[PDB]
């Protein structure tokens, strides 16, 4: 009749009744209602009968946090209303009262009754019980025994059946003493070696925060699965040497793992049964829940059974270290890694497959309605067998979820058991239904594009309008005519110096007007180039021709000490296809160098040209240093248009990238967003320009405030947001901004251009669900040829993927966004 | 091939304790130890290299740095000078009996104005011939007025362009003839015209010579471009609402070998004959034209690649008037 | 209350073994005993007394017979200088390509006339934009010539005098307006009309100033007279023929307050516009007109007694048209 200590899940219900905690402030609680024949004055005393013999009905939950039977209790009448001269439609009106307030309501502490049972007759022999209890009071377990005692005294009400010998206040004793060593200690040992390394809850990809669901309202996704197939799973585990409930864990692991892209992670798993404790525990009425967290790894290739087989041995391991609760493990878990009182376990795994008898509440009447609300659960996957019926229910809360997603990952999962059925081994996750069409139609961008060669694009410019200014930096200027006379010259001197196709030239990035003149006679002759900044450190230039093996550097000063000029400058013999390599850049220092043919270079510059009708009336500043990919498109963009390259003679100068603009009449801007940003900080309220008509920012983050300086200050201009890889042909994402479009956080990374592709891919290279973050990896024809002289990188980044042709791995993350565009999150 | 360089004509120059004085500079130093015989020198043509030669006898450095502080301050020059620099010394000259207020106070100045429309000369004696109103004026005339608004949004058309050119073409009559009259029959007078991007039909952005025998336009310049600051503030809305200019710039190769001095005197008159005749032509057409009293002339003359006898004595904005 | 002399900003000294030289001249006898310091002292503005006090200490004789020379030559002056002075020193920085035989040859000056005629710019690009001869100009300017004979015999009438001098008379529309546009809008050119006896009708021979406001001749001076030998004999046809004369003088305290140097370069250019207004007008009416670019103005100031602000830039012969 004393107050007895609370098992670490019943502490645990009753910290849970705080609604300081997430997600938190109820403490579980379970409704019935079940339909019967027989008569309520007789399980009423049925019912009183069994307080009396199972006294642990007589509890009452203190407010210390203690709990005690009670000495006595008012008896208890099941309340009992006829509805029987209500027609069906107003009799529901009563049943569906009391089982929404059933639901709803919740039972104080103090209350002297932890349970609440209400009965109505419907006809004389039909009778619904509606009824109600507290989780801190009784386990199912208990619950069938007390139904199973209950209608034994209805029918024979003198077959007066023994009182519990052994009691709840003795089981509860003992556990206060069991809790000091032997199993205890030992079983703490096991976990406290393991809980370093515990991994944590998967993530779902969830609709809504926690903080926005307060209360939650669950809803449920259910199916009956039939004998046969229940006895054909049962089957495959026996042949397969293992339980149907890792057979069951298994199935429910692949599910979860690929929605959220994981590897390993951890579930909630309910421990039944207790420990021994005496000869009658298991014919007394009292609360044996245990937790007990389940360790899962599904970062396997190995066959469906291997994963089972995996999953039984962690659950035979764990369920005999069941002596330290898995609440204790969970404080220490969580102070340990330092999550505070969070939501951390949401996603649990219950099972009564041969974990229930007859149904003690069914053989009084068939059961209606069930329900249960649980603090901190965002879907309990609960498994039940019934005569062998297999029942599957699937309880979540709506309020977090879509429910498109939702219905999805439980109709997976019952697939997943009927080819287990089947086939005796599943096929792995994939998902297609409505998420495919959208990402067929994002990539669905090929366009008519012959791609040629550079210097052609160039040729036949210079034809077109041979004396049309093509380089200008100070008051000295070339020419398109210019160009090609004194790049014939140089390239003739070249070719006699036995540099021809395959080789490489090095060149030197000065701003000069004969750099250009140079850079082209090593493309027309047929060499790749490879670009030097003058002001690396000495030993880096050294290191890049020695590393890249090329065959000579050409500085600025040619030709007039090389006699360029005693060459002929007639038209040359043509050497470069397509597919030979236009350049290879140095990057990422350790650099590697990055080989780009023709027809990549090529084919982004035509697209780029013709979506902003670039042409002769056009003026590029030349900002951006020679050693990046990025002046490729000035370049030889700006050659094929036939418009006018202005170099810079110090990027670092703002007011000097001012002046320039607003002395020559810049149309196009091309940086990184940095440029951008900082030249404007040296521009006045008062000022204006109207000349830029596009600008592209290129790589890095754009700040969502940004776009506010350049449209101000730039009113006519159209701003562009472009990504993309140097291992791929410059650019390879487009997005343009209309402003700050939306609340978020974030630019929209975008759409590919033309003939390119992308896609996010999971931990096992599968396409993610829309919403799903992955790495990210781009395709199509904008890609590099690979790494020069760097065979593991190589074969690292560059991958051939059986169902999208060879692709990049920019080793980005992102997810694709439903809306119809790629967000991304940073490298990480 | 050496550029000679004299002494500037406009500039004068007294000894002090301080230093030498040349124009409103204060100089120290080699220069002022130098004595007459630089001042003689440099007066005749020296180019640098003989000016080392004969002054230097010293450092190096010492002797670059002086002549090349008196190049950049104009005492040692190229050639022939613009308008501003040689009525420059006439300021010694003239004194003001008005308080220098009338150039910062608009009242000072507004009294300025309205006090000299109505002077008159004098020397006169109390008799007089009164003069009738009684006659007309042509509306060619009468009309014009000075705009500072303008259309920015109808280009100028290609025919209102060529027909406002063609007013100071070449005719053939058994000689050349124009469309007024000019020096001694000599016409010394270059016209280079000017179009902003879109704003004239059919003329591409850039500087374009005009050639009266052909009537025709040839570009020289189409990189560099001309900004708001090239202008004082005051005309600075004229410089961003206007669609063209027209600059005039003399030859003096064309007459100073027939009249010396005089030919430059007589092309400043000349230019104000052609301004007249532009603007009545202008008003038919409905082209709004406004003189500039200054501008960036230095910045304009480097643009046309002009030559060292070449200079601009004037220039006028103009596009569609504003309607 | 002496006369202030200023180192003339026109003249150049120099030292050699003759003498003080200054500009064409070479002086000697004691002023070579003056210096350098004569030449510094000069350029403030001195009186005559002050001056001799300062670099006499001798007899004044010399003194004064130094110093009225240098007063004579124009080395010591008392204002500003005519346009004649005024651009003398730029022939020293120009170099002339060409024969002096363009001055007395009439087929030198003929072949130059036509290489002129027929130049082009040296930095014209290789392009060329074709205008349109499609349109016409008005007829008061493509029909206009220059007159060399006139009606010796018809007097100018009354009604055409008084509507040719009008083109040029103030109108009010809420201010002083004119038919024609000034630098600053001060219209700093006052105008002097000469006629000849019986050659006017209504007008009696003299000199008169036109005054704008009031729409009148005043008259200045009925003594003196104009003759044929204060011209160019070149010209004496035209000045025979003619029934009046025009003067344009510019008028330093009308603009040089307000732009300094500038205010005169503008007043030249103005000199062109007023012509041309005029040339029109007198096409209207039937009357010839003639310019002059040189007489003798000295004779003229004289006569219109003019003060040492006013300058005589330019003037006009003219009468009926003769048929
Ligand atoms: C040589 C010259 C230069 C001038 N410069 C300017 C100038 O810089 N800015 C301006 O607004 N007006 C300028 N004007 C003043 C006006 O053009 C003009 O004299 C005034 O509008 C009065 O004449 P109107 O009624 O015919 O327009 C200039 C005029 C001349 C003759
Ligand atoms: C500033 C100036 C001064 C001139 N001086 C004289 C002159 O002294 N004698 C003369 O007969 N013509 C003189 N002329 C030349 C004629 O005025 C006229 O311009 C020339 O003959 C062109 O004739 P046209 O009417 O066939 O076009 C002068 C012209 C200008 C612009």
């Amino acid at each position: 009749s004393e107050p007895f200590s609370l098992t670490e899940v019943q502490t645990a219900y009753m910290l849970g009744r705080n609604p300081q905690f997430e997600l938190s402030g109820i403490s579980p609680q379970t409704y019935f209602e079940y339909e019967t024949e027989l008569d309520i004055a007789r399980l009423s005393r049925s019912f009183q009968k069994v307080i009396q013999r199972h006294p642990m009905l007589r509890a009452v939950i203190l407010p210390e946090g203690k709990q005690q039977i009670l000495r006595d209790v008012p008896e208890y009448e099941i309340e009992v209303e006829s509805l029987v001269s209500m027609p069906p439609e107003k009799q529901a009106a009563r049943l569906r009262e009391e089982r929404s307030r059933m639901i709803d309501h919740v039972f104080p502490l103090g209350q002297w009754p932890l349970f609440e049972l209400k009965a109505f007759q419907l006809q004389e022999h039909t009778y619904l019980l509606c009824f109600r209890y507290d989780a801190l009071l009784m386990d199912g377990a208990s619950m069938n025994l007390v139904g199973q005692d209950l209608m034994h005294y209805y029918h024979q009400p003198d077959a007066q059946l023994p009182p519990l010998s052994f009691t709840f206040q003795d089981y509860m004793h003992i556990y206060d003493d069991m809790k000091r060593g032997t199993e205890y200690e030992t079983a703490k040992a096991y976990w406290t070696n393991k809980l370093p390394d515990f991994p944590p809850a998967p993530s779902l990809l969830l609709a809504k925060d926690p903080a926005e669901i307060g209360t939650p309202n669950f809803q449920s996704l259910t199916t009956i699965i039939t004998k046969d197939k229940w006895l054909k799973l049962r089957r495959l585990a026996q042949d397969k040497q293992v339980t149907p409930s890792a057979l069951l864990c298994t199935v429910y692991g692949e599910v979860l793992a690929f929605w959220s892209n994981q590897r390993r992670l951890a579930i909630n798993l309910t421990v039944f049964n207790r420990y021994p404790v005496h000869d009658e525990v298991e014919q007394i009425v009292g609360d044996f829940t245990s937790l007990i967290l389940l360790d899962m790894d599904m970062d396997q290739k190995q066959p469906f059974f291997t994963k089972v087989e995996q999953t039984q041995s962690t659950l035979l391991d764990g369920l005999e270290h069941r002596h330290y609760d898995g609440v204790e493990f969970i404080r220490d878990y969580t102070r340990y890694h330092q999550m505070r009182p969070k939501a951390v376990m949401p996603i649990v795994f219950t099972s009564m497959l041969a974990g229930a008898g007859a149904f003690a509440w069914e053989e009084i009447g068939s059961l209606r309605h069930i329900h249960a609300r649980t603090p901190q659960v965002y879907l309990d996957n609960v498994v039940i067998e019934k005569n062998g019926e297999l029942l599957v229910s699937w309880n979540y809360v709506e309020e977090l979820f879509d429910a498109e997603v939702m219905e999805s990952m439980f109709t997976q999962f019952v697939e997943l058991l009927d080819q287990l059925v089947e086939q005796g081994d599943i096929n792995p996750l994939r998902i297609s239904q409505k998420d495919y069409a959208l990402i067929d139609q994002y990539n669905a961008t090929a366009e008519p594009i012959p791609a040629a060669t550079l210097h052609q694009l160039f040729i036949d410019q210079a034809q077109r309008t041979p004396d049309q200014v093509a380089v200008v930096f100070e008051q000295e200027w070339l020419t398109y005519s210019e160009l090609d006379q004194r790049s014939n010259q140089v390239a003739r001197f070249l070719q006699s110096r036995g540099i021809g196709r395959g080789d490489r030239v090095g060149v030197l990035a000065k701003r000069q007007v004969e750099t250009i003149i140079n850079l082209m006679a090593v493309l027309k002759a047929g060499a790749a180039y490879v670009p030097i900044d003058p002001d690396h450190p000495y030993e880096r230039q050294t290191y890049i021709l020695e590393n890249s093996s090329c065959k000579i550097l050409l500085d600025s000063d040619l030709y007039e000490t090389m006699e360029i000029s005693s060459y002929a400058d007639g038209d040359l013999t043509p050497v470069a296809e397509p597919e030979d390599t236009a350049y290879v850049i140095y990057t990422s220092g350790r650099p590697k160098g990055v080989i780009i043919t023709h027809q990549a270079a090529s084919n982004t510059i035509q697209d780029i040209n013709r979506k902003f009708e670039v042409n002769e009336e056009d003026r590029i500043i030349g900002i951006s240093s020679m050693c990046f990919d990025l002046s490729v498109y000035d370049i030889f963009g700006t050659l094929s248009a036939g418009a006018t390259l202005v170099m810079i003679r110090d990027p670092r100068d703002m007011r000097e990238l001012v002046r320039t603009v607003e002395r020559r009449g810049i149309t196009i801007w091309n940086t990184v967003p940095a440029i951008m940003d900082l030249a404007l900080d040296h521009v006045g309220s008062h000022f204006e320009n109207i000349s830029l008509r596009l600008v592209l920012l290129s790589g890095d983050w754009i700040p969502l405030p940004l776009p506010a300086k350049i449209n101000r200050h730039f009113p006519v201009a159209d701003v562009i947001s472009l990504g993309g890889a140097t291992e791929a042909s410059i650019w390879s994402i487009y997005w343009p901004i209309e402003q700050v479009e939306a609340n978020w956080k974030s630019i929209p990374y975008g759409k590919p251009l033309a003939n390119q592709t992308y896609y996010v891919l999971n931990y096992d290279q599968k396409m993610c669900p829309v919403g799903v973050i992955g790495d990210l990896y781009i395709g199509g024809a904008g890609l590099a040829q690979g790494y020069l002289n760097d065979d593991q990188k190589t074969k690292d980044a560059f991958i051939m993927h059986p169902e999208f042709g060879p692709i990049y791995k920019t080793g980005d993350c992102g997810r694709m966004r439903p809306e119809g565009y790629i967000e991304f999150l940073g490298r990480q | 091939g050496e550029q000679i360089f004299y002494w500037s004509p406009a500039k004068h120059w007294r000894m002090s304790d301080e230093g030498v004085v040349i124009g409103e500079s204060t100089y120290t130093g080699m220069i002022l130890e130098w004595f007459p015989e630089f001042y003689f020198f440099a007066q005749t043509g020296v180019t640098i290299n003989r000016l080392l030669e004969r002054f230097s006898s010293g450092s190096e450095k010492e002797a670059n740095e002086i002549l090349e502080l008196l190049i950049q301050d104009r005492v040692l020059v190229e050639g022939i000078l613009p308008p501003r620099e040689v009525f420059s010394p006439q300021e010694g000259l003239f004194v003001n009996p008005y308080s220098e207020q009338i150039r910062y106070s608009k009242e000072a100045l507004d009294y300025y104005v309205s006090e000299q429309l109505n002077r008159t000369h004098a020397a006169c004696r109390s008799t007089k011939i009164q003069l009738e109103t009684s006659g007309a004026l042509p509306d060619i005339i009468q009309k014009r007025r000075s705009c500072r608004r303008f259309d920015m949004k109808t280009p100028v058309s290609f025919a209102t362009f060529s027909n406002l050119l063609s007013s100071l073409k070449q005719r053939k009559e058994d000689k050349i003839l124009y469309n007024y009259a000019s020096a001694g029959g000599l016409y010394p007078i270059d016209v280079f015209v000017y179009v902003k991007p879109r704003r004239v039909e059919g003329v591409k952005a850039g500087f374009y010579y005009f050639n009266p025998a052909d009537h025709s336009l040839v570009l020289v310049n189409n990189i560099d471009q001309v900004i708001k600051d090239d202008h004082e503030l005051i005309n600075q809305d004229i410089f961003a609402q206007s669609a063209f200019s027209v600059y005039l710039v003399y030859n003096a190769r064309a007459s100073m070998p027939k009249y010396g001095a005089a030919g430059y005197f007589y092309a400043c008159i000349e230019a104000g004959i052609i301004t007249a005749t532009l603007n009545m032509v202008a008003e038919d057409l409905n082209v709004g034209l406004c003189s500039i009293g200054h501008m960036n002339f230095e910045e304009i003359q480097t643009f046309l690649k002009l030559e060292d006898h070449q200079v601009i004595l004037h220039a006028i904005e103009g596009g569609l008037k504003i309607d």
